[PDB]
């Protein structure tokens, strides 16, 4: 009866997903990170005569 | 008795005033969060202080390298070089009086109508009452150099000076018992700085202003006489008493706030 | 009898930090050991928008990486060109207490909601040249903490009732709502690409919803008190997380769990905004005191920080081009952030 | 997950004593400030007393002050109510209850009907 | 600049001009935060201010001698309050009622009360603290069929203060007990407010007339005081 | 000239 019926059915939608090693998700996060590491303005700054904030 | 003022003292006190007015005014100018009633009046009073030590500097340096020759002047010249640079200091010191009266009117504004604080005291009014000083106290500085040897000058300068003196008086006093009461309340729920503060205000703008008004009513009240000569031949003191006024203003004012002190310690 | 649920909700919990251990090999600090640094990112205030009278709430640039929405508490949204100062539009709100704002990926509309309970969205651009309420959303029954647009049409809200909405704006009506947190939802976070949005909830957790399907995908539980900000990660398979820890977490949406922590013991106050930037690497965070602070989002090193506001900053956005950072804060000023070399 | 096993009630006479522990996972223990709530059969909740980070504050609700006694333990993560001397109107389920963010001491919304960091609680029966 | 450019400008000045309007209506106009339990007369106090005339909130305008008060009523929210409180940071007071006549809940008032005290981002805040029904209150008291002492043990060793003020025909009774709740809100009070902010306790039923006018009085001396301690002359 | 003035 009681609403724990379904924080249980939930928990059992959430116990049966697939999970990567933490290893490969880590590796998929850098890679990405390093495969836009010159996109970036904030951490490769670029030039001053093409920021639009100051000149 | 005579205190020794004329020379390096008089000209580095000076140095040290425009200084400490310098650093108000430019504190104000950047940081734009703070441009205020409360805090234009306050850069207004350190903007005249500003000029009372910047001309005051200049006729100390001016008369200096006129002394032990080196720079010479016609004589027919130098005396309306004076006189400009008086009339430039002279409305310089009517303006900074105007302004701590005008920081009092205001804080009484703000304590007294306290609610209707915004409406009755706002920016725009604030500029207005900024502007009308400034001209009349160049309007006033040059009739009163022009006329200086008649009497009325004198009198009105002392007669402005003791009225400044009642009014900052008057409304600091009544600010100072509403004060005490509060304190008063709050001493009855939960079971002296008032007073230095206020000491301190009123005897440093009395100390350092009062004397040279004094100077000026012996010069009309006993222009001549042995009992009053030891007040004028300390009259360079007493200059250096309205320039060391002009450092101690932006102390009691400016400094006074702790986002000031942040904006000044960068 | 509640107990054998009750149990049973138990052994499941178990089983699911069985199965997040099971997958736990190597933390991500291990593998980025060899990641060359950062560096010391500083930035300088290249411009301060100025002008509104209380706190600044909620701000969100728009996709063209010019225009900002900002909202205060005294009712007003200003619309700002970042590249001028330029006050491009000023909207007085119907209620004061707004504390969300959004604004749309169309460009053409802007919402705002909070503590009337409202998601009130203004067109832009009407025929008459003036702004004007085109929907008040209602039917939350608690303030309404974020909204993010979807599309010209689809609005995701949260709220303090622990429920999320998605609204038909032209019908002004629920499509769904999204349930079961047990607290007041602080932040949504929508994927790049829009079928799946994260919410954190004043309990320990966040939870990951699917918008066509309705019900929670995972939820993760690392925090030790009330989420207040998240954001995606930019690839769309991570999330960032601001708590009142005074820590931020990153949560991987397919390892199921924590990669990293990120946390200075010589701060010991709330993340109040998050954003990543562009690459992802920065990890810029907003704070109770009166700071922003930049992380090597792969190693946990506190790289940079911006110490100019005068209150504790309220919220904080990238450009979608990354070329500038937004920060606004109670002392009512947004100042616009950048490097140059 | 931030979670508080509340582990020790159960019946007693008029008179009788019983000694409440709470046993608490998932957070830093020490940074934060601490409760008992409690709810008596067809009331709504009450607060009973309350901790500070190190025992440097305790106080009580007027009709506990002699009564019971909180007592905590950072270094095993533990929270107590040493309560000596029960009475009927005790007949309550009690909870541990956490104040929602560390280093702070406004204590909002542990009493709230729904609550993220309050535990299962156990039930006192004063017969 | 050219053509649109300058267009761009125009509209920004005239949002200035605007916004510079606005300022005005909003530096006159004082917030207030109206907070209290359901049963605390909180409602019929708003009810009552129209004298001086699913939503989450309700917004009570009423003016005292030419100054405009912007009072705030939460309405349909949850229980849990530790978010949207932190609003209220940059109101002028809290105005706070209170029931002294349920002695079973003036301990969860007392709770609320610390909690709101001793917030980090309210602690600029006054609190304006309505002790309302003291007529209830004086029945109960005079009836003497429900005591206080078991809800505050303390009561017993409590003496009127000669701070008192007593109404004509008040009973020793009912003004201990009064004043015993008045002095139990001020133990709070008075533990932690390190001068930024006080509290005004006043004692009111909710057909006073006069309660615009201590809100009025409480707002003045609350900014008299926050100025006079900005002068130091506090 | 002089310092100032009614010396
Ligand atoms: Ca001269």
């Amino acid at each position: 009866i009681a609403q724990a019926r379904k924080l249980v059915e939930q928990l059992k939608m959430e116990a049966n997903i697939d999970r990567i090693k933490v290893s490969k998700a880590a590796a998929d996060l850098m890679a990405y990170c390093e495969a836009h590491a010159k996109e970036d303005p904030l951490l490769t700054p670029v030039p001053a005569s093409e920021n639009p904030f100051r000149e | 008795l005579e205190v020794s003022i004329s020379d390096g003292l008089f000209l580095s006190l000076g140095l040290v005033s425009l200084v400490e007015n310098a650093l108000v005014v430019a504190t104000i100018a950047k940081n734009r969060n703070l441009h205020s009633p409360m805090y234009c009046f306050i850069c207004c009073l350190a903007l005249s202080d500003l000029l009372v030590s910047g001309s005051n500097v200049l006729e100390t340096a001016v008369i200096l390298l006129l002394e032990a020759g080196a720079l010479v002047a016609r004589a027919a010249v130098l005396q309306q070089l004076d006189n400009v640079i008086d009339v430039i200091t002279c409305s310089s010191m009517l303006s900074s009086l105007c302004f701590l009266g005008a920081i009092a009117v205001d804080r009484y504004i703000s304590i007294f109508y306290a609610l209707r604080y915004h409406s009755i005291v706002t920016l725009p009014r604030a500029r207005r009452a900024v502007a009308a000083i400034w001209v009349a106290s160049v309007v006033f500085s040059t009739l009163f150099i022009a006329y200086y040897d008649h009497v009325a000058v004198l009198l009105c300068l002392v007669v402005f000076f003791l009225a400044m003196l009642v009014l900052m008086a008057v409304l600091y006093v009544h600010m100072l018992a509403r004060a005490c009461q509060h304190a008063q309340g709050i001493a009855r729920l939960h079971k002296l700085k008032g007073a230095v503060t206020l000491t301190i205000l009123l005897g440093i703008f009395f100390l350092c202003w009062g004397p040279f008004f004094l100077h000026l009513t012996l010069i009309v009240l006993c222009p001549e006489h042995p009992t009053c000569g030891c007040i004028f031949k300390n009259f360079n003191l007493f200059l250096a008493l309205i320039i060391c006024n002009a450092i101690i203003d932006p102390l009691i004012y400016a400094f006074h706030s702790q986002e000031l002190r942040r904006t000044l310690k960068e | 009898e509640l107990d054998q649920l009750r149990q049973e909700a138990e052994q499941l919990k178990n089983q699911i930090r069985d199965a997040r251990k099971a997958c736990a090999d190597a933390t991500l600090s291990q593998i980025t050991n060899n990641i060359d640094p950062v560096g010391r990112i500083q930035m300088r205030t290249r411009r301060t928008l100025r002008g509104h009278l209380a706190k600044i709430y909620a701000m969100h640039w728009g996709t063209d990486s010019r225009l900002l929405v900002s909202a205060s508490q005294d009712g007003k949204l200003i619309i700002w060109d970042s590249y001028t100062t330029n006050k491009v539009h000023a909207i007085p709100l119907r209620s004061s207490w707004v504390m969300t704002c959004a604004y749309a990926p169309s460009g053409n509309y802007v919402a705002c909601g909070g503590l009337d309970n409202i998601c009130s969205i203004y067109n832009l651009k009407t025929r008459e040249g003036n702004v004007r309420v085109s929907r008040e959303l209602a039917g939350h029954t608690g303030y309404l903490s974020c909204c993010r647009f979807l599309d010209d049409n689809q609005i995701v809200t949260s709220s303090g009732d622990t429920t999320c909405a998605l609204w038909d704006i032209e019908t002004g009506q629920q499509t769904t709502t999204f349930t079961g947190h047990t607290g007041d939802v602080m932040s949504l976070s929508l994927a790049p690409d829009t079928r799946l949005f994260v919410s954190g909830a004043c309990d320990a957790s966040a939870k990951l919803w699917d918008v066509r399907e309705g019900m929670c995908r995972q939820t993760f539980t690392g925090h030790e008190s009330d989420i207040n900000a998240i954001c995606f990660f930019p690839n769309g398979n991570a999330f960032a997380t601001g708590s009142d820890d005074a820590t931020c977490r990153l949560f991987d949406l397919r390892a199921d769990q924590e990669l990293m922590t990120y946390s200075h013991d010589n701060i010991i106050c709330g993340i109040t905004s998050v954003s990543f930037s562009k690459s992802g690497r920065l990890l810029l965070a907003g704070y109770d005191d009166f700071n922003c602070n930049v992380w090597d989002a792969l190693k946990a090193d506190r790289a940079g920080v911006l110490a100019g506001h005068d209150n504790r900053v309220s919220c904080l956005g990238v450009t979608d081009d990354g070329m500038a950072v937004a920060t606004g804060s109670w002392d009512s000023f947004l100042k616009i952030w950048n490097g140059s070399s | 997950q931030v979670q508080l096993q509340e582990s020790g009630g159960g019946l007693v006479q008029p008179g009788g004593s019983l000694r409440l522990s709470c046993a608490a996972s998932g957070f830093t223990f020490s940074n934060y400030k601490m409760n008992w709530v409690r709810q008596a059969p067809g009331k709504g909740l009450e607060w009973v007393s309350d901790i500070s980070q190190s025992g440097a504050s305790i106080s009580y609700t007027g009709s506990v002050k002699g009564r019971f006694t909180i007592s905590r333990d950072n270094a095993k993560n533990t929270l107590y109510l040493q309560m000596n001397s029960l009475k009927p109107e005790d007949t309550a389920v009690y909870y541990c209850a956490r104040c929602p963010a560390p280093f702070t001491r406004d204590c909002f919304d542990v009493t709230s009907t729904t609550y993220a960091y309050r535990g299962q609680g156990t039930q006192v029966t004063v017969s | 600049l050219s053509a649109e450019d300058k267009a761009a400008v125009e509209r920004s000045k005239m949002i200035e001009k605007q916004l510079q309007k606005d300022k005005q209506v909003y530096r006159a106009t004082h917030r207030l935060l109206l907070l209290g339990a359901d049963n605390s007369g909180k409602s019929t106090i708003v009810k009552q201010m129209r004298i001086y005339h699913t939503s989450g909130i309700f917004e009570t305008k009423f003016q005292v001698d030419k100054v405009n008060f912007h009072m705030f009523d939460v309405g349909a929210q949850r229980d849990e309050r530790r978010k949207w409180i932190q609003c209220f940071n940059d109101v002028t007071a809290i105005i706070f009622v209170v029931d002294s006549s349920d002695y079973n809940r003036l301990q969860e008032a007392l709770n609320d009360f610390k909690s709101i005290w001793n917030n980090r981002w309210l602690r600029t805040i006054s609190v304006i603290l309505f002790l309302n029904k003291q007529d209830l209150l004086a029945e109960k008291v005079l009836a003497g069929k429900s005591k206080i002492e078991d809800y505050f043990p303390e009561f017993a060793r409590y003496t009127t203060p000669e701070d008192a003020t007593p109404e004509p025909g008040e009973d020793p009774r009912v003004t201990r007990a009064k004043y015993f709740i008045r002095d139990e809100f001020l133990r709070i009070s008075t533990a932690s407010g390190d001068g930024r902010h006080y509290c005004y306790p006043h004692f009111t039923c909710s057909v006073d007339t006069e309660n615009a006018r201590r809100i009025f009085n409480d707002c003045r001396d609350i900014i008299q005081r926050m100025h006079l301690r900005q002068y130091e002359l506090l | 000239l002089d310092h100032x003035r009614w010396k």
